């Protein structure tokens, strides 16, 4: 990860272009952002549009990691990404596709995440841009490493966590954040395992996040596009 | 229905539904009580209670238990007996007539055992 | 059998179908019942 | 003899656990509620017993007698402990051939109950 | 403690939550419905009572005490029995007629002798004069309320949703309408017994308005009450929630632990 | 300025004529009359407002004209042919039967308010 | 099932059931000595069936439009979700058809939690004709679901109507074993449902319904029947003449 | 009752009764709440109430955190004062007087203040 | 921090947090397969935090009446401070200031928790 000295001193708004957010859960610059709601709530555009708009208003470029991604719904996700503009084959595209799928091994499902990252950190440091970094989803993240360790031998911890949970997580997301070159900014989705936000998984990867997007049925069911429930969605930066 | 025939597969059926309701039901019973119940949810519960117990019967080997001397009880007077009741033809007869006994007579026969 | 008592006949008469309503059969309908006390133990329930 | 005095009445402390369930959501109550909710609080009275102090069978019968069949229904709830004793006493002093029989014989003939029935009945008015 | 024992204890206060809280809606359903015949009832209290206001009628004991037969209403039967109590020292003869079951065991307790006429299962529907009407019948008939020099009406009065009030009202009889200060001033036709039925009348009528008036603050106070058990079975549910999961997590952990020290060997 | 009221609805609570069917016979009343309190039997009432005429059908009860003039009327049911043969004869010819077979007495009465709503 | 899929053809795989494999493959993982973690499951457990699991596709035209669906069995205890092997299968697949025994028992069978069931692919999956009337299927119902417990004397217009239609809609979905209806048969039956026409007749005649239209329908409409099973679409035409033919039979 | 005598003993027992009931009614009271009880339960409830904090006591060790000097109360005074607290002797004293006292007199020192 | 409270001087220590501390312990014992207890923690999880906990003091005039404040951080879930962790912690400082989500959401803040908030020895060094 970058430096302690390398560290930007003060954090500051990435600025999305999105009205609800940049008002009332504004994004940061370099830091991770928990997005939260499953299909049927215009997830996939969301994510679309922040590509689009972070190169159009800041000409930084995104890369999106399926991590443990069900094969079907990358299938889906490049022909609905062409479909879109975001990526031409023909022409430029704006973002990289890195995915592992859910149907190989562990070890696989737990390194994609840091070669999307990669990708999206030498754009920061090698061409100076405000990078996207998508996670979808980091608690597959999370248990394929408590897969891994579980197969090395390793004694589980709490829950049947990998004893490595938080430095596992602390090694991937102490590398998205703002340099004197630039910056990564990862909107990473968070599944919560019984909806039990005290399992060690949610808890270990909230400490991490600095603002939520919640996108919600009852909003889209009220017809507002983008879903953003507005009460739900929190930002630390809003202050 | 193929084995036991319609019938006794219809029975069956509703004696189960009977029974669900009331499972279904217990909870408003426990806070708000029978008052509270509609007129149709009077009777399915009554009926039931009726149902539980019926479906109580002594055994000849657990006489020493009970001191109940042990009924065996044809299947086609089970099925006809159980018919009966949900058609509502006992529904005067209080709880306890239907309490560990055999078939519908044994029912009909404790009914004026108790009232006398 | 009271003034009161007698008016209610004859607004029960004057009642007893599609100007019918529920709460008119309703007003036409108690489930009441009247038990007399002394002493305090009772003389057996009857309808009102 | 202890058989005898105490048919049913573990069904009947049953019984009595419903009913008592039951009233506890503050309704009014008939004969049939209120008698063995009477009853079966007098049972369960009946039924507490100092440490060290094991009773005899000729001594258990006709208490569960007295409780069973309803003698004691008509007594106060706090004054179950003193009759016991009580009834005991009496018992001991006057209708002591009574109990050698219970003792002996471990078993009541239909001549035993009437005889307990009626020695019970003397006791429950002073 | 297990996680058995915590999960039906929730399942339990889930349903609790879910009872009141349709039980309060059907309430104020059931209030809308109740203040449409307590404002029909009270116009008709102001039309009726006008009369005696100007022929200034004014005052052994008849005691009609109104509640009902139906508990989870707050406190409307234990505070109306500290009202007819209250009054029951300053004259401690009277005789008592209960309407509903919980009033008559409230004063069956403190008062068991008083009380010579039980009414019965009125909780349910809004009241109705056919009520009124057949139960003013068994006053004239069986409690002799004729004869009686003073007849108080004991019911609960809504101040408003969150608020009733116990108040009392008294039935004058026929020989005290006769007398009254002003009857004179108006020109009433002699004939025949006309004090006698503007009396048997009003036994009806008053009654009629103050079970309105009872009911209307019952439903007012249950839809309060079952509010209340709502919001407290939603806390309970929380609690219950949040020590579910920790218990859900300890059991994945001491399984693990077991299955862990036995593959150690 | 009149006051009439049901138990369930509140009809009327300025005037110029009421009729009401009192002790005998019916009865009118203007803007200025004398207090008087009288019944009212099982018959019709008719509110004036001008020459506006708007008849009753009503159980019974009570009027009372006070000292500020205000007439007060109250009865148990109160539109006459609007609201009111087959409903009615299917009941009271029913009413003959329970004459002869406690229950005699008030099925007695029942006769005299039906064929008074039948004479309307 | 691969060899259909390969070749431009079309397979449905049943594995019935998944949790019973799970069960076999801990029994090999632990003689063997391999590391245990929860529920002493091995940490490739998940591996297992996602391996098996993503060989259930959709093949794309270049590679013959084959196809593989899997239908995997998994058995609960006591309705818990949670446990590992239920949680894997959950989150590997594309939806849930949930059941449970209170359905069961309440005469609700096939007994689907229709809160708790979804499908991820949803109308993409369906005859446009089932489509056109399911929309609002999945609404009334889950209007029903939340006022279920106003089922029991003073409830307003609205909420009683939602009680009306919820029951007659539930009732409509029991269905007996092995007795599939074909599309053309569905419709009918939920357009009905849908739009009222059910509301008049009583619950517990619903069943008899089904029966009697359906062959008043093959007996008088037979036309129409036709045009659903084989166009698969509903025009406006074909609304009006359904709408006639279910209010005809409805009266009768 | 042979170590401490049948008084100490009946007085200890009869507490004991009384806070039972007591916590035997959490669940309905935190739900529903007092008017819910029935007359016998809210006597015992409120009775147990005063008891409870009747078991409250300042230490002399702990005088910091309660503001109030510590109180020793000797075992006598102890059965005396709750064995007329269990005789309905003080039910019409607020609970708040027997908060953090010594033995009865206290209770009715404190009881006096507060109607001030 | 020993350094100003041996030499005469005053130290304040923030240790920000040690449920982290706890967890990082957890996995060197598990990696080195200390048997786990309660919540996967090692036997000695109390003592990790005692034994550094006591260091803060206040020293006598003889030992140059240097002292050492400490100010541990404790993360609850659930606003459950009856967990290991937590009551570990609680039983070896001399009070807790305990802040509640639920008056932090009000926006009471700071969110203390009155009832639930102690300081065991303080009052003796409060001004007057």
């Amino acid at each position: 990860p970058p430096s302690f000295a390398e560290q930007s001193t003060s954090a500051e708004i990435l600025e999305t272009g999105i009205k609800v957010v940049d008002l009332l859960a504004p994004y940061a610059r370099g830091g991770k952002i928990g997005l939260f709601g499953g299909a049927g709530v215009g997830k996939t555009v969301f994510i679309q549009e922040l590509i689009n708009n972070i190169a159009k208003a800041h000409g930084g470029f995104s890369v999106f990691t399926g991590v443990g991604e069900r094969t079907r719904e990358g299938n889906d996700l490049y022909r609905e990404m062409k479909e879109t503009g975001v990526i031409n084959l023909e022409g430029e595209s704006k973002v990289a596709l890195v995915f592992g799928q859910m149907n190989e091994p562990p070890g696989a499902r737990a390194r994609v995440a840091l070669t999307g990252l990669t990708i999206a950190e030498y754009f920061r440091d090698e061409e100076g841009q405000d990078v996207l970094l998508f996670i979808d989803n980091i608690f597959r993240f999370t248990q394929a490493g408590s897969e891994v360790s579980a197969l090395l031998g390793r004694i589980p911890s709490a829950v049947g966590y990998q004893p490595t949970l938080a430095t596992d997580m602390g090694l991937l997301q102490e590398r998205i954040t703002t340099t004197k070159k630039g910056s990564v900014t990862s909107v990473q989705a968070v599944y919560v395992p019984a909806d039990d936000l005290t399992d060690p998984a949610p808890a270990t990867t909230f400490a991490h996040l600095d603002a939520t997007t919640v996108l919600s049925r009852g909003i889209s069911e009220l017809g507002i596009y983008p879903a953003v429930d507005p009460l739900d969605s929190k930002s630390r930066l809003l202050d | 229905a193929a084995v036991v025939g319609q019938e006794h597969y219809d029975v069956a059926s509703k004696v189960q539904e009977t029974l669900q309701t009331y499972k279904s039901l217990q909870d408003i019973i426990a806070i708000l009580g029978m008052d509270e119940l509609s007129e149709q949810d009077k009777l399915t519960v009554e009926r039931a209670r009726k149902i539980q117990r019926f479906l109580s019967q002594p055994f000849a080997v657990a006489e020493v238990f009970t001191g109940i001397p042990g009924k065996l009880v044809r299947l086609k007077d089970t099925v006809a007996s159980f018919k009966a009741v949900l058609e509502g033809k006992y529904d005067n007869i209080p709880e306890h007539a239907f309490y560990m006994v055999g078939g519908i007579e044994d029912v009909v026969a404790k009914a004026e055992k108790l009232a006398a | 059998i009271s003034y009161a008592a007698y008016l209610n006949v004859a607004a029960q008469a004057i009642r007893s179908t599609e100007l019918q309503t529920a709460s008119v059969l309703n007003r036409s309908q108690t489930d009441a019942f009247y038990t007399q006390y002394k002493n305090a133990s009772e003389p057996t329930p009857i309808t009102k | 003899a202890l058989k005898q005095v105490a048919g049913s009445l573990k069904l009947f402390l049953a019984q009595y656990r419903e009913v008592a369930a039951f009233a506890q959501f503050g309704s009014d109550l008939d004969a049939s509620t209120k008698q063995t909710l009477v009853r079966g609080e007098r049972l369960t009275q009946l039924l507490k017993q100092n440490q060290y102090s094991p009773l005899a069978t000729e001594e258990q019968v006709p208490l569960i007698y007295a409780g069973v069949n309803g003698h004691l229904d008509g007594i106060e709830l706090s004054r179950i402990g003193e009759f016991e004793s009580s009834f005991l006493s009496y018992l001991k002093s006057n209708h002591n051939e009574l109990l050698t029989e219970i003792r002996e014989k471990g078993e009541l003939s239909k001549e035993l109950l009437a005889s307990l029935k009626s020695a019970t009945e003397s006791f429950v008015a002073t | 403690a297990t996680l058995k024992e915590v999960e039906m204890r929730l399942k339990s206060i889930k349903n609790i939550e879910k009872i009141t809280k349709t039980m309060k809606i059907v309430a104020s359903t059931r209030l809308s419905k109740a203040e449409k015949a307590k404002i029909s009832a009270k116009k008709m209290d102001e039309a009726e009572q006008l009369f005696y206001k100007n022929a200034e009628t004014k005052n052994k004991e008849l005691i009609v005490a109104i509640t009902s037969d139906k508990g989870l209403c707050g406190s409307i039967h234990s505070q109306l029995a500290k009202a007819v109590r209250r009054h029951l020292n300053d004259q401690p003869n009277a005789d008592i007629v209960t309407i509903g079951d919980k009033i008559k065991m409230q004063l069956l307790r403190t008062h068991p002798n008083n009380i010579k006429l039980s009414i019965n299962g009125i909780g349910k529907d809004a009241p109705t004069f056919q009520e009124s009407a057949l139960i003013a019948d068994k006053l004239l008939s069986v409690m002799k309320a004729g004869t009686y020099p003073k007849i108080s009406i004991f019911y609960n009065d809504p101040v408003s949703s969150l608020s009733f009030e116990p108040s009392e009202k008294p039935i004058f009889n026929a020989k005290t309408i006769e007398q009254s200060p002003s009857f004179g001033k108006f020109e009433i036709d002699t004939d025949a017994n006309v004090p006698r039925d503007l009396f048997e009348y009003t036994l009806a009528n008053q009654m009629l308005t103050a079970m309105a008036q009872g009911y209307a603050a019952e439903i007012s106070a249950r839809r309060n009450a079952m509010d209340n058990a709502s919001k407290n079975a939603g806390d309970m549910i929380n609690r219950y929630s949040i020590l579910y999961n920790r218990t859900r997590q300890a059991v994945i952990t001491n399984e693990l632990v077991d299955i862990i020290t036995g593959a150690s060997s | 300025k009149l006051q009439f009221a049901l138990p369930h609805e509140t009809l009327y609570s300025e005037v110029t004529q009421v009729n009401l069917p009192a002790k005998s016979g019916r009865i009118g009343v203007l803007a200025n009359h004398v207090p008087t309190v009288e019944q009212l039997l099982p018959g019709v009432v008719e509110v004036m407002e001008g020459s506006n005429s708007k008849k009753f059908f009503i159980s019974g009860g009570f009027a009372t004209v006070q000292p500020d003039s205000q007439l007060c009327v109250t009865a148990i049911e109160a539109p006459l042919e609007s609201f009111s043969e087959n409903i009615k004869n299917l009941l009271a010819e029913a009413k003959k039967n329970v004459s002869s077979s406690r229950e005699a007495a008030e099925a007695a009465i029942q006769v005299e308010v039906l064929e008074n709503l039948q004479s309307v | 099932g691969e060899w259909f899929r390969d070749n431009g053809k079309h397979a449905l795989i049943v594995y019935d059931d998944l949790s019973k494999q799970a069960v076999a493959y801990r029994q090999l993982s632990l003689l063997l000595r391999r590391p245990p973690g929860r529920e002493a499951y091995p940490g490739d457990v998940f591996y297992l069936h996602s391996r098996l699991l993503e060989r259930a596709a959709k093949l794309s035209e270049k590679e013959g439009s084959g196809s593989l669906t899997a239908l995997p069995v998994i058995e609960t205890q006591g309705g818990d979700v949670s446990a590992y092997i239920p949680t894997n299968v959950i989150s590997i697949t594309d939806g849930q058809i949930f059941l449970e025994a209170e359905l069961f028992y309440k005469g609700i069978r096939p007994a689907i939690n229709v809160g708790l069931s979804v499908s991820r692919v949803g109308s993409a999956a369906q005859v446009k004709a089932l489509k056109q009337v399911a929309g609002s299927l999945k609404l009334f119902l889950a209007q029903y679901r939340e006022v279920a417990a106003f089922a029991q004397s003073d409830l307003d217009a609205s909420t009683k109507q939602t009680l009306v239609r919820g029951e007659r809609l539930t009732q409509l979905l029991k269905q007996n074993q092995y007795s599939p209806l074909a599309t053309e048969e569905q419709v009918p039956l939920i357009y009905a449902g849908v739009n009222g026409h059910l509301d008049g007749i009583e619950l517990s005649r619903i069943g008899e319904f089904e029966s009697s239209f359906l062959s008043y329908l093959k007996s008088n409409h037979n036309e129409l029947l036709t045009e659903i099973r084989e166009k698969g679409e509903l025009s406006k035409e074909l609304l009006a003449s359904l709408k006639s033919a279910t209010e005809s039979f409805v009266a009768t």
